[PDB]
């Protein structure tokens, strides 16, 4: 399977340098050009550039030429974005992605990474149990989840027993409070017959803070 | 829907041993679509950059494609010296560019061992007979057979093309179909190779009643 | 430099045919801009559709086919269906560099309403002894994508500490929300309950939770 | 309606020149899929006689490539008769990754079948200067190109022989050579070579040739 992860996102001081990495894997990395494209909050895509498989040529959005650089290590099977003295209109979702060896230039796609452009305080994130009782119970299943509250910056994943629990899994879009943290929830639905055999384990990460919380969530007494 | 293919050949063997005469590498790109208006080819001799190839315009074939040639021509030495050619086809629809490599075979080079065998006497019933010429013991395959009688060009023969014998050499047989009449009133045909390890890169055999 | 223009939005049935453009400010689109379509999913999840004006990428359904008309270059959707609804990126080449266009939203008719599923958790205990209360009001699997949230504190209204999210279209094409009231534990302890009310398309879903 | 880049490829083989031509053996029609994915692994296979569908075909199993994909075949025991007659095998691939079945037909090469005419051709005489000679068994005028060939003595195949691939004549029919080396001393001492040949239209599928000094 073809796979792109893109890392090194989070927060950055305007005027501040940041180099992205996108790790490939499931495919031979030194056939194909690569591409990065960003998509800034509320905006269209916005292509920044590409590079050759043997790095001979890279080509950049002309007005964005000053502020990137792109590289790649083929024998590492990795590509770099180096961001330079970043403004505002910098954050955004970083994407590297891999043309099809004929046709689509932008076929497969990385998550992307987040990068965030502030002067703000990094913040991790509080993690509160949202225990499942005869209340959180519909039938034949029941809910319950984690309040992950008061962190900066985006974003926040949560897994459920380490990814064995997949399932029913609800993360919700974060709420951006007046205060400038954001705080979000994540539900997992479970069989109501299966309350009071175990306990769970919500695996909240907060890459921006260093921080990862893996919070017990148990049933109602 | 996979789009362009590419085909390197080598030069034409008789091209490669006359000085005279031009070899070239030939790449080639089919399943070019109307939608590929550009088809790029880098040339690269042991790796380094080239300049002197030559793109001939799009020929259209008759299952709506278009056939793309780039022609490299190469020093005789070169080719026989074992140099290795690298074409590399590129566009903005070519994610990935297509690289295909071609060089002379590698190791001692083996003069061919030329003989020429009559019709056997089963085929004399027939109203034409076959003249046989065997080429064996021969390294690289590169190599090239016709045919003469009186001074003049024989063209009704066929080649097969060179066989990888058990010693690591190759082997091919030529033969040229005759009237009998032809054969039976003493008429002297000659079977003639080019190979790089023959004599001035040449060599004949002649056969007659 | 360039600029390439696309639709806002667009809408379709399934079963019809619709034609989404593109189109470059520098005079007529051709085979040498080499015409990219790109399709963006819920948790942006982009995949690439076109390259090359009019080839697939691999698993890309054949009702998708990309062409060039006059002076724009199009992406035709033959027989839409459901899960096509999405934003839709065209991307032209100038020589040496790519420009994608603003993007067209396309919305598919049709779908039946679908009314929000509510789950309000109260404060947990941990954060009633960090001197903090949240009720967490979650919506989800509603159609279409506008709803309109209401709290009590026992049956008086409640404005101050409510924060609510805009929804989102989630993969299945409905939409999800969040709700957020922060409360004193003194205000949480003092009520008899608290409810979270969800009006979609007129009609009210209320959950009520309570310190006992 | 085209499939899209990156999918499954089907290649449709016919059974072997030799399986065909003797009852003893038995010829079969392979079905081989490549590019077959981890994500979608599952290959069903239908095959048809002339239109009509059977199942007495093997799916193999699985052989894991090095490029990280499936390579998945499928073994149809085919009758001797059917295939020479000019019975058209078709193979129905179905798989996750596909749009729609991809559809191969195989059948014997359409056209008069012609009889093969086996020449045994001696060593040059500039040839017997050398430690090792070359018997040549010329095979021409033959249609369809599916021909088996044999150099043996004794009842056993020779070490050593090699023959050429079918060339299309000028007549539209097709000619081989097949080269056997000996050491000189067994041609000077009067052993006999022979090349034995099986074609559809030979008589009994069947014809050998003997060559001695
Ligand atoms: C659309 O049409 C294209 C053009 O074909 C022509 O037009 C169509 C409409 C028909 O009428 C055709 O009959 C007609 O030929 C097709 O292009 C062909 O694609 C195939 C691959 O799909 C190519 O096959 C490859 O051929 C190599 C050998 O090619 C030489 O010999 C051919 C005759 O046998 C000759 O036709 C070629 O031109 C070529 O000739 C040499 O050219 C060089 C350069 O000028 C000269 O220096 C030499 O002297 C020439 N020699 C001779 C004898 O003339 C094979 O080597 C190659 O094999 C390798 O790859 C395959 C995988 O494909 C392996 O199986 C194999 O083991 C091996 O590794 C391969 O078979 C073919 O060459 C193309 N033809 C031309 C003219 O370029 C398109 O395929 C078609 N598209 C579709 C969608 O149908
Ligand atoms: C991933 O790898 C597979 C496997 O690749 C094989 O192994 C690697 C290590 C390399 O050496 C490869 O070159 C090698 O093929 C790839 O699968 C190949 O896909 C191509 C097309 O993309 C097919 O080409 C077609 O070939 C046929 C003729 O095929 C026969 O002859 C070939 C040698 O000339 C053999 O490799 C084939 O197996 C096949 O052999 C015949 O098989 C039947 C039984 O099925 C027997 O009855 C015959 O006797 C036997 N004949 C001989 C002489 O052995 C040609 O007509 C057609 O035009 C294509 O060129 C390959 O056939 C196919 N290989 C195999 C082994 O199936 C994938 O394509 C790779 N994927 C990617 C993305 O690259």
């Amino acid at each position: 399977e073809v796979k792109l992860l893109e890392s090194g996102g989070g927060l950055v001081q305007p005027g501040g340098s940041l180099k992205l990495s996108c790790a490939a894997s499931g495919f031979d990395f030194s056939r194909y050009w690569m591409n990065w494209v960003r998509q800034a909050p509320g905006k269209g895509l916005e292509w920044i550039g590409e590079i050759t498989p043997d790095s001979s040529t890279i080509n950049y959005t002309p007005s964005l030429k000053d502020k990137f650089i792109i590289s790649r290590d083929n024998a590492k099977n990795t590509l770099y974005l180096q961001m330079i003295k970043v403004r505002s209109e910098d954050t955004a979702l970083y994407y590297c992605v891999r043309p099809y060896d004929y046709g689509a230039w932008f076929a497969s796609w990385g998550q992307g990474t987040l990068v965030t452009v502030s002067a703000a305080s990094t913040k991790g994130p509080s993690v509160f149990p949202l225990a499942p009782s005869s209340k959180s119970t519909s039938g034949g299943t029941a809910a319950l989840g984690c309040l992950v509250k008061d962190y900066f910056p985006e974003p926040v994943t949560v897994s459920w027993n380490s990814g064995a629990l997949t399932s029913g899994v609800h993360t919700f879009p974060a709420v951006l409070q007046s205060s400038g943290l954001y705080s979000l929830s994540s539900v997992v639905t479970v069989p109501s017959s299966s309350l009071g055999t175990q306990t769970y384990i919500c695996n909240v990460n907060h890459k921006p803070s260093n921080t990862k919380v893996d919070k017990k969530v148990e049933p109602k007494s | 829907a996979g789009g362009p293919s590419v085909f390197l050949f080598p030069p034409k063997p008789k091209d490669t041993l006359m000085i005279s005469r031009t070899p070239e590498v030939t790449c080639v790109v089919v399943d070019v679509s109307h939608e590929d208006p550009e088809v790029k080819f880098n040339w690269y001799v042991d790796g380094v950059e080239v300049h002197n190839a030559k793109t001939k315009p799009r020929e259209e074939q008759y299952n709506s494609t278009y056939r793309v040639v780039s022609v490299l021509t190469v020093l005789h030495q070169d080719w026989l010296n074992g140099k290795e050619y690298k074409c590399k086809v590129s566009n903005k629809a070519l994610g990935a560019p297509i690289e295909k490599t071609i060089s002379k075979a590698k190791g001692q080079p083996r003069e061919p061992q030329v003989y020429t065998l009559p019709p056997s006497r089963d085929e004399l019933t027939k109203n034409q007979v076959s003249l046989t010429c065997l080429v064996k013991g021969f390294y690289p395959s590169d190599i090239a057979v016709e045919w003469e009688s009186n001074g003049q060009p024989e063209n009704n023969y066929k080649t097969t093309p060179p066989v990888l014998d058990s010693d690591g050499s190759f082997f091919l047989y030529s033969k040229l179909t005759v009237d009998k009449s032809r054969w039976q009133q003493g008429n002297v045909f000659s079977c003639s190779v080019m190979h790089e390890a023959l004599h001035n890169h040449y060599t004949q055999k002649s056969l007659s009643l | 430099q360039a600029v390439v223009t696309q639709e806002s939005a667009l809408t379709t049935s399934p079963g019809e045919t619709v034609t989404l453009t593109c189109r470059s400010s520098t005079g007529a689109v051709t085979t040498s801009n080499y015409a990219n379509w790109v399709q963006e999913k819920p948790d942006h999840l982009f995949t690439g559709l076109i390259g090359g004006t009019n080839k697939r990428a691999p698993g890309v359904p054949a009702r998708f086919s990309g062409s060039l008309i006059g002076d724009k270059a199009a992406l035709t959707i033959t027989g839409a269906q459901t899960e096509d609804e999405a934003i839709y990126f065209c991307a032209l080449w100038y020589s040496n560099h790519w420009v994608f266009g603003g993007g067209t939203k396309l919305t598919v008719l049709g779908q039946p309403k679908a009314a929000p599923s509510v789950t309000l958790f109260p404060p947990s205990s941990e954060e009633l002894q960090a001197n903090k209360a949240t009720l967490v009001c979650l919506i989800s699997d509603f159609y279409p994508g506008a709803v309109t949230v209401a709290w009590k504190a026992d049956s008086s209204p409640v404005k101050a500490g409510v924060e609510t999210t805009t929804p989102s279209k989630q993969s299945n094409n409905k939409y999800a929300a969040s709700s957020y009231l922060s409360l004193t534990p003194e205000q949480w302890k003092s009520h008899r309950s608290y409810s979270c009310q969800v009006t979609h398309e007129g009609s009210t879903v209320e959950k009520t939770v309570a310190p006992t």
